[PDB]
RNA sequence: AUAUGGAUUCUUCACGGUAACGUAACUGAAUGUGGAGACGUCGGCGCGAGCCCUGGGAGGAGUUAUCUUUUCUUCUUAACAGCUUAUCACCCCGGAAUUGGUUUAUCCGGAGAUGGGGUCUUAUGGCUGGAAGAGGCCAGCACCUUUGCUGGCUCCGGUGCGCUUGUGACGGCCCGUGAAAAUCCACAGGAAGGAAUAGUUUUCAUGCCAGGUCGUACUGAUAACCGCAGCAGGUCUCCAAGGUGAACAGCCUCUAGUUGAUAGAAUAAUGUAGAUAAGGGAAGUCGGCAAAAUAGAUCCGUAACUUCGGGAUAAGGAUUGGCUCUAAGGGUCGGGUACGAUCAACUUAGAACUGGUACGGACAAGGGGAAUCUGACUGUCUAAUUAAAACAUAGCAUUGCGAUGGUCAGAAAGUGAUGUUGACGCAAU
RNA sequence: UUCAAAUGAGAACUUUGAAGACUGAAGUGGGGAAAGGUUCCACGUCAACAGCAGUUGGACGUGGGUUAGUCGAUCCUAAGA
RNA sequence: AUGGUGAACUAUGCCUGAAUAGGGUGAAGCCAGAGGAAACUCUGGUGGAGGCUCGUAGCGGUUCUGACGUGCAAAUCGAUC
């Protein structure tokens, strides 16, 4: 039900040995008044808290997904 | 624009009654509403709430004052009395 | 009603189960009497009184 | 056109049983009960509903940190500020004419 | 501020079994459609045309995706040929009719 | 139950702000104190939410002899969390007559106003997280099947003496001033306990375990209750769309729910319920019983008498449809230290045209006046033949009583009402 | 109130479809409190019952159904006992 | 006569709760104005008082001496109030 911002403070909490399970989901919404773009949310599931990040931009996206810890369960969309 | 010749206040209990009892009534009801001098702070904000209980707008100090008058003459002749019996007790 | 008693609710129990036609069978009893059921009750005819 | 019903038993319009209609994602009008309001601590000496304090059902300020609970002043959750810079004042004031008293009343017993 | 917006109808399927001809189609919506009042008035500010399998309409004036299901709803009605073909909405803003 | 991170301490028990106060923390025993729980009613004014009305657009539905860019419909966002959000209240600067500020409602200021700048409650709202993955609406394929599968769209706005409801700051009222307790918190207090070779701290964050018992169906009424019954009776309450209209009225409608009530054929007398009648107009009758007449709104006019409040819609009159115009009444922005630009609202008065002179066209909806008798008034009663002039009432007057007492209860009592009382009282007429 | 179908030994009365209406949100709508106590639901089913009928029912037969740390009770105190 | 059972109806008090369209009137207070030598007197606003009033729902039960009077009903139904 939190909301997380600092990139840093997310990491830490994705391998924070309660947390066993993630999940990212990708949407598609518009930028400013024209195109659109990729959004895509980062959700650590904690014991109690459910955190979700977002990374508005594409690029820190993919190389935000390598740095996800290999021992968490991602459950991709 | 004069509203009323002479009920005043008393004008809501129209015609019932009979005027006597509105005349009595009116004139201890003219008392009780209306907005008195604060014997502290010396603005006129004291107005009643329920018989006896008088208090101040602002400043709110509260006295114990007559049914529908601040101050009801047997008690200030009271004070009177007490004051000069008190003078008694120091000269 | 609808909030009850669990004492009640128990006394409404109980009284389902009698609320059962003669088993067939007791009617091939040797000297056996019992027509039907005698003492049925259903909700419409007969409140029960707590 | 949509209408809405009570969500426990109590089926009568008690202070405890307010309600709020409220549309959910389901797209539908369904009703939901509201907890009687919060009313604001008040001054011990004065009586303002006194600043710095949150406002919440009694039992709740148990589950809130104690700064909700507090202004950092002497009295801090329970008399107005305004209200202690005058019993400071008067505190001082009354403490010095005794002293004043005492010396006064010293000298009457020397001289008389 | 100003902006065309364009609105694409495949009549392509009931075309094909003759019963539909685009010539009187686009060629109703063209003395059919109104603008800010009445017929005959696309002073350039609307246009259609016909990509024989396709008609094509532009506009600048107020125009939407509704009114067009509209006008041919009742083209298809003047001609008889409503229970034979729906318009329908395939993507937004692209229309087509459905024959079946 | 608990550790880990943080916070804190060599100035041991945090800092910062002039202050209102700020915060992620930031020891606190006995004892004391304060707050919350915790509270009438009505009135207008303010705001929130749900509803109502509406524009664009993106879908689906209907009507299309003819007319309608039309009619109908979908377009949603929970508890909870983060930031933000407030009328009031308060602080700092400042020192006011030419008094000012100011509410719809006259209240505030040298006990410091107007002004400029701050602090707080977070009702409430906004955005984000929850959360589009859900729900809603469609389209395109699939096949006996379980039933799938794939696509889209799910958007941006407006209006207010609206309705319901919530709430706020106020204001009216009282010989009426409109619960209790559990429970939670805070403060005053400082007992004691604590560090530099390392201490305190679980009111900061994160993490671990657990949460019993009983109720939970359905009816809630012209058939699930009470009335001997599936009785035209009775039986506490919440939600509440559109039009006409003052309206939760009556009349018509959407949603939802019904279409239950022995049936068929006839239409005599007599009925029960609904209506009309020439001329007369209460001659009927115990008696205008019944019935009819009246009625809305705007305007004009209005007697005696009176406790001056009333009497009063007194009485007595005119007017009212449709349609087509005129005029007046508001908001939002920039102006160096006269005005323009734009948006959104039914009220009210005036004027034409028009009609088998009709028009509150159904619905809705006071008959009036002059006296006598009698109760002042509102209010009360004989459930199931009496609603009245009877009871009550305010008002008047009388009586008892200072507690070791008046009046009254009890078989008695270390018994009880008045009495949480005290003559401006309690009790008895 | 009406037409038709379906079901059935049997259809004014059951089911479905159509039509005609009603209640008109101060409801014949959606829930509850007292009270009932299984009336709920499915399946079977008409001897009695539903003051005509009956293939239908709140009837008969037989089964199924009521899931909580958060909703009530439980705790609290009121007049009172 | 003795001993028992009732305040689910109803009467009264106490405790705790809940309920009541839309209109008419326009009391105190208050703002602005007018006259007058003065005393003082007037007018237009505002405001929203009342065991006030028209009237629903509610609560009542006036008249028809209406229906019914082997009832829908051992007190009901209608209109009127
Ligand atoms: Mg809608
Ligand atoms: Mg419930
Ligand atoms: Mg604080
Ligand atoms: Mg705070
Ligand atoms: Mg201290
Ligand atoms: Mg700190
Ligand atoms: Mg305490
Ligand atoms: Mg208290
Ligand atoms: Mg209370
Ligand atoms: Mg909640
Ligand atoms: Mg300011
Ligand atoms: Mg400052
Ligand atoms: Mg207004
Ligand atoms: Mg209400
Ligand atoms: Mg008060
Ligand atoms: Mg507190
Ligand atoms: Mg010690
Ligand atoms: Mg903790
Ligand atoms: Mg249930
Ligand atoms: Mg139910
Ligand atoms: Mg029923
Ligand atoms: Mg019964
Ligand atoms: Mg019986
Ligand atoms: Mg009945
Ligand atoms: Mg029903
Ligand atoms: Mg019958
Ligand atoms: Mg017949
Ligand atoms: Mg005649
Ligand atoms: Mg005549
Ligand atoms: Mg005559
Ligand atoms: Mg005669
Ligand atoms: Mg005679
Ligand atoms: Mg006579
Ligand atoms: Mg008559
Ligand atoms: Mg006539
Ligand atoms: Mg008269
Ligand atoms: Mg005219
Ligand atoms: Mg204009
Ligand atoms: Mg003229
Ligand atoms: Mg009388
Ligand atoms: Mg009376
Ligand atoms: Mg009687
Ligand atoms: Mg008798
Ligand atoms: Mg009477
Ligand atoms: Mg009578
Ligand atoms: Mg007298
Ligand atoms: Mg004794
Ligand atoms: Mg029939
Ligand atoms: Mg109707
Ligand atoms: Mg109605
Ligand atoms: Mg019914
Ligand atoms: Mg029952
Ligand atoms: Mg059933
Ligand atoms: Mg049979
Ligand atoms: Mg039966
Ligand atoms: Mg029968
Ligand atoms: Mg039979
Ligand atoms: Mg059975
Ligand atoms: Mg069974
Ligand atoms: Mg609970
Ligand atoms: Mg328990
Ligand atoms: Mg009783
Ligand atoms: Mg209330
Ligand atoms: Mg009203
Ligand atoms: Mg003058
Ligand atoms: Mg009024
Ligand atoms: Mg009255
Ligand atoms: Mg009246
Ligand atoms: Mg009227
Ligand atoms: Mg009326
Ligand atoms: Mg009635
Ligand atoms: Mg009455
Ligand atoms: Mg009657
Ligand atoms: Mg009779
Ligand atoms: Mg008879
Ligand atoms: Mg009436
Ligand atoms: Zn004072």
């Amino acid at each position: 039900a939190r909301e997380i911002t600092d990139i840093k403070q997310f990491l830490e909490l994705t391998r924070r040995a309660d947390v066993k399970t993630a999940t990212v989901k990708i949407n598609k919404k518009l930028n400013k008044a024209g195109k659109p773009f990729r959004q895509t949310k980062f959700k650590v599931r904690g014991s109690s808290s459910l955190y979700t990040l977002v990374i508005n931009d594409a690029g820190k996206a993919k190389k935000l997904i390598q740095s996800l810890p290999p021992t968490l369960k991602v459950n991709r969309l | 624009a004069k509203r009323t010749k002479k009920v005043g206040i008393t004008g809501k209990y129209g015609v019932r009654y009979g005027s006597s009892l509105r005349r009595q009534v009116k004139k201890l009801e003219i008392q009780q509403h209306a907005r008195y001098d604060c014997s502290f702070c010396g603005k006129k904000t004291v107005k009643r709430g329920a018989a006896g209980i008088w208090t101040c707008s602002c400043c709110k100090k509260t006295v114990a004052g007559g049914a529908y008058t601040v101050s009801t003459a047997a008690a200030a002749t009271v004070r009177s009395t007490i004051r000069r019996l008190r003078e008694m007790v120091e000269a | 009603a609808a909030q009850k008693s669990f004492r009640i609710k128990q006394k409404m129990a109980k009284a389902k189960k009698q609320n059962r036609p003669l088993p067939q069978w007791i009617r091939l009893r040797t000297n056996n009497t019992i027509r039907y059921n005698a003492k049925r009750r259903n909700w419409r005819r007969t409140k029960m009184n707590i | 056109a949509q209408r809405v019903t009570f969500r426990r038993r109590n089926p009568y319009n008690t202070r405890s049983n307010k309600i709020k209609v409220v549309k959910t994602p389901g797209g539908i009008l369904r009703a939901q009960h509201v907890k009687k309001l919060a009313t604001r601590p008040k001054c011990g000496d004065c009586g303002s509903a006194l600043q710095g304090i949150s406002t919440l059902r009694p039992r709740q300020y148990a589950t809130v940190s104690k700064t909700h609970k507090t202004v950092s002043r002497a009295y801090g959750g329970s008399r107005c500020a305004n209200c202690v810079k005058e019993r400071i004042i008067r505190a001082f004031l009354i403490e010095e004419q005794k002293i004043v008293k005492k010396v006064v009343k010293e000298q009457t017993e020397a001289a008389k | 501020q100003k902006i065309a917006k364009t609105f694409t109808v495949d009549v392509s399927s009931p075309t094909e079994n003759g019963v539909f001809d685009p010539a009187s189609y686009a060629k109703y919506l063209i003395d059919h459609i109104k603008v800010e009042g009445a017929v005959g008035n696309l002073g350039n500010a609307v246009t259609v045309t016909e990509d024989g399998t396709v008609v094509t309409v532009v506009s600048t004036a107020k125009f939407s995706g509704k009114y067009l299901k509209y006008l041919t709803k009742k083209y298809l009605k003047k001609n008889q040929l409503r229970d034979w073909i729906r318009f329908v909405s395939t993507k937004t803003n692209e229309y087509r009719l459905a024959f079946y």
